[PDB]
């Protein structure tokens, strides 16, 4: 079975760095597609970033672009999103998501913001950012 | 917290005679001036029942532990309101679900429950000489119910709680039966103005309640209320007070009911031989004469069973112990 | 309560009132395995155990008899031979605050899927891998329980949803708490078929004069025939006759003679049937 | 597998009566659960209305009380609902959807309006009611 692990999250303040951590069990991280999303109230998940391919390569959605930084570390299998400038508009929770295998599909180049593209789903933290915080 | 009760001397137990007592409405069934015999778990007429005491003087605080085998018949003289209620239960030891009844002087409390019960259960209501006031002080039964099925507690009520001097007043008398998964309760109130001893007349009992229990109860103990004014194991005073216990028996009775439908009289039918015509004849009056009661038989005792003797005996010794296998 | 420590309550020695949960069509879902809302009113029951629980509107699904999930899972089990009813209502409007509720708590992952309606109140960090987690916050070594949004513009799906589980026990002997009788009206002065408290006859009810004692209900003549019982609504005894019956007999004088006939009824007055008595 | 296959639909007047039929195969339709649920653009889907018991007891929802009667027709194997008074609030895509059924689950009652409890899902047919319809 796969499992994912969301850490981290909460109320921050405008402008404030966070990072998720995504822990993987049962799956290698290197080999499957690595996805944030982030879902907002009463709005379906949208992904943030992604793992592109295997060796590392990453793209980033326009909104979070520069401010959303992904980095996988095969050693404790886990999956760190850094967010800075973190903003209210930002402000929904965020899932971790599991694409297909790259060596499975063959897929060398895969990103996809729709979520059912994804078949293995995390829990997701709620990441809350307010001026009072 | 509950802790063993110190200064409590031993003496046989007394007992004392029913004189027709025990009588009980057996069914739901109106019947006006009719003579009705009914085969039912009754208390024989003029039995020896158990008397326990409770008086000052020792100090008579008698709450032993007694069989429930398949119904109880119980009497209470009392001036003072000293019984609370009672216990029934299997082990009485949390393992088994056990009952509680007790009157604590504010409501009327049913419960069928798991409870830790100690050896020493009893109620305590402490008297204040600064003022005119009684209350209920210290309730030493249970410690804990985990796994609880049946509770009920009646609308709350007041009563005297003060011990008046001179005889008992009042007689309470109850009938516990346990058949089928229902547990009935027969209650009657008397006002008598004797000293020390059991009234005679008849009086038949109504029921109170058929509660829907269903469990296993072999077992059972009184429930008393003490009077505090020394030490908490011996600055106690249990107040003068008489309970009376008799255990029901399968047997058949002649009722008769009045006009009103109410039981005025009974008759056992193993009791005497007179009496024992009168159920057969289905009257309380009998004409003169020689009446066929019923039959006398010896019952047979040492079974015995006779075989042949010196039965071939089959070689086994030669077969197992043989020279050459 | 939240989902992980779902509160049981012990409902017995009462009347039911099913169809009125039934008839009230508010609830969202009304899942009812193994009976039925009409047959539970009229069936009689021992006891029954309502766990009450805040769950997401997609977790409603989880929960049920033969359903597998991560709620199901780690916080209440559904045995698929128990029948019993679960109801789900929305509860956005009231659990939900500007801010979010996060008040509520589910167990994310457990070291062992519960068992059938078992609850658990273990608040451990759980250990995933090789390495202890020794209590304390670490990599692999995160807390069991975990918030629930619940706010108010939150999706219908990830909607707080309020569910009552309704577990019908009929192990022990009596049906105490069991179900209601709606009684039908009650009618006099007529021979009609009579069932009180569960004893059935046919007859004529009538006014009695006779008086019973409080706790009495039914009485008997000689040779154990009914005569009486007492209607419990209003308290009073109503006399049992049955209704005329007998012999018709025909009087003639003979075809030989004539044709006209005459006909007797035997013990039964005719008023309601030259007519002479 | 199971298929299903919504007909019916349309523009219709205000207060127009429209009949929308649920073709079944491969499965029996009184063991099923059958519930008629309708979809709003933007909207998750919502229940109107549904065969509570394998008998054929029915359940409506307040909204369509009366105006909605949903009734099933074994030998053909098509669950009919009949929409009375429709309105351009009621404008909106109907999917029938199969519940588990009647006697795999012991279920005797069953009504879910949330769309999660359905097994499986009908492609549906948009409904609209219009004035100039
Ligand atoms: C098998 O072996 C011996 C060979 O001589 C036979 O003799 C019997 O041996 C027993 C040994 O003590 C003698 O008493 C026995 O002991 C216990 C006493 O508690 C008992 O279980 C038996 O009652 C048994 O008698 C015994 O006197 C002696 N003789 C006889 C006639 O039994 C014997 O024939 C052989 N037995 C069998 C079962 O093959
Ligand atoms: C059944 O429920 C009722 C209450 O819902 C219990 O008593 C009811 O009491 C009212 C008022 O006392 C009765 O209505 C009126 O009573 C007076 C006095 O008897 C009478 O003069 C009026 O004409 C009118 O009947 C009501 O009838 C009565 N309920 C009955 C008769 O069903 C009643 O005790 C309950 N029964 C049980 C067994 O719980
Ligand atoms: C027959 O019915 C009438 C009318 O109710 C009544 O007056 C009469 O006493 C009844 N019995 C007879 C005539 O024996």
């Amino acid at each position: 079975q796969v499992q994912l692990v969301e850490s981290g999250g909460g109320l921050v303040q405008p402008g404030g760095s966070l990072r998720l951590s995504c822990a993987a069990s049962g799956f290698t991280l290197d080999d499957y597609a690595i996805g944030w999303f982030r879902q907002a109230p009463g709005k379906e998940r949208e992904g943030v970033s992604f793992i592109t391919s295997s060796d590392g390569s990453t793209y980033y959605v326009d909104s979070v672009k520069g401010r959303f930084t992904i980095s996988r570390d095969n050693a404790k299998n886990t999956v760190y999103l850094q967010m800075n400038s973190l903003t209210p508009e930002d402000t929904a929770i965020y899932y971790c998501a599991v694409g297909p295998s790259f060596s499975y599909t063959g897929s060398t180049y895969y990103r996809s913001e729709l979520p059912w593209d994804y078949d293995y789903w995390g829990q997701g933290t709620q990441v809350t950012v307010s001026s009072g915080g | 917290q509950c802790v063993n009760l110190t200064t409590r001397t031993q003496l046989p137990p007394a007992y004392t005679n029913s004189f027709t007592r025990g009588v009980y409405y057996p069914d739901k069934v109106f019947r006006s001036s009719v003579l009705h015999s009914t085969q039912d778990l009754f208390l024989p007429f003029f039995s020896n029942v158990t008397w326990f005491h409770a008086i000052h003087v020792t100090k008579r605080f008698d709450n032993p532990v007694l069989p429930f085998n398949d119904g109880v018949y119980f009497a209470s003289t009392e001036k003072s309101n000293i019984i609370r209620g009672w216990i029934f239960g299997t082990t009485l030891d949390s393992k088994t679900q056990s009952l509680l009844i007790v009157n604590n002087a504010t409501n009327v409390v049913i419960k069928v429950c798991e409870f830790q019960f100690c050896n020493d259960p009893f109620l305590g209501v402490y008297y204040h000489k600064n003022n005119k006031s009684w209350m209920e002080s210290e309730f030493r039964v249970y410690s804990s119910a985990n796994n609880c099925t049946f509770e009920y507690v009646s609308q709350p009520f007041l009563m005297d709680l003060e011990g008046k001097q001179g005889n008992f007043k009042n007689l309470r008398e109850f009938v516990f039966k346990n058949i089928d998964g229902y547990f009935k309760i027969y209650s009657k109130h008397t006002p008598i103005n004797l000293v020390r001893d059991l009234p005679q007349g008849f009086s038949a009992l109504e029921p109170l309640v058929d509660l829907p229990i269903g469990i296993n109860i072999t077992r059972f103990q009184t429930l008393l209320a003490l009077h505090r004014s020394g030490d908490s194991s011996s600055g106690w005073t249990a107040g003068a007070a008489a309970y009376y216990v008799g255990y029901l028996q399968p047997r058949t009775f002649l009722l008769k009911y009045n006009e009103n439908g109410t039981i005025t009289d009974a008759v056992d039918c193993a009791l005497d031989p007179l009496s024992e015509t009168k159920c057969t004849l289905k009257s309380f009056t009998v004409e003169k004469g020689i009446y066929q009661t019923s039959n006398f038989r010896v019952q047979p005792t040492e079974s015995i069973v006779r075989f042949p003797n010196i039965t071939n005996l089959c070689p086994f010794g030669e077969v197992f112990n043989a020279t050459r296998f | 309560a939240s989902v992980y420590a779902w509160n049981r309550k012990r409902i017995s020695n009462c009347v039911a009132d099913y169809s009125v949960l039934y008839n009230s069509a508010s609830f969202s879902t009304f899942k009812c395995y193994g009976v039925s809302p009409t047959k539970l009113n009229d069936l009689c029951f021992t006891n029954v155990y309502a766990d009450s629980f805040v769950i997401r509107g997609d977790e409603v699904r989880q929960i049920a008899p033969g359903q597998t999930g991560k709620i199901a899972d780690y916080n209440y089990k559904l045995p698929d031979d128990f029948t019993g009813c679960v109801i789900a209502w929305n509860s956005n409007n009231l659990d939900s605050k500007v801010g979010g509720n996060y008040n509520y708590l589910y167990r994310l992952f457990r070291k062992s899927n519960l068992k059938p309606f078992e609850r658990d109140i273990s608040t451990e960090i759980y250990q995933a891998g090789s390495t202890p987690c020794n209590g304390v916050e670490g990599f692999n070594c995160y807390f069991p329980l975990q918030s629930y949004g619940f706010q108010p513009t939150n999706g219908v799906g990830y909607q707080p949803y309020r569910v009552v589980v309704l577990s019908f026990e009929l192990l022990h002997a009596p049906a105490t708490v069991c179900g209601p009788k709606k009684s039908t009206n009650l009618v006099k002065n007529k021979c009609v078929n009579f069932n009180f408290n569960g004893l059935t006859g046919t007859g004529v009810l009538t006014e009695s004069n006779k008086k019973f004692l409080p706790f009495q209900q039914f009485g008997r003549d000689i040779a154990d025939t009914t005569d009486a019982v007492r209607d419990p609504q209003t308290l009073e005894i109503l006399d049992i006759t049955p209704c005329s019956f007998g012999g018709v007999s025909v009087i003639t004088p003979g075809t030989n003679t004539s044709n006209q006939v005459a006909v007797l009824y035997q013990d039964v007055n005719c008023t309601e049937v030259n007519v002479f008595q």
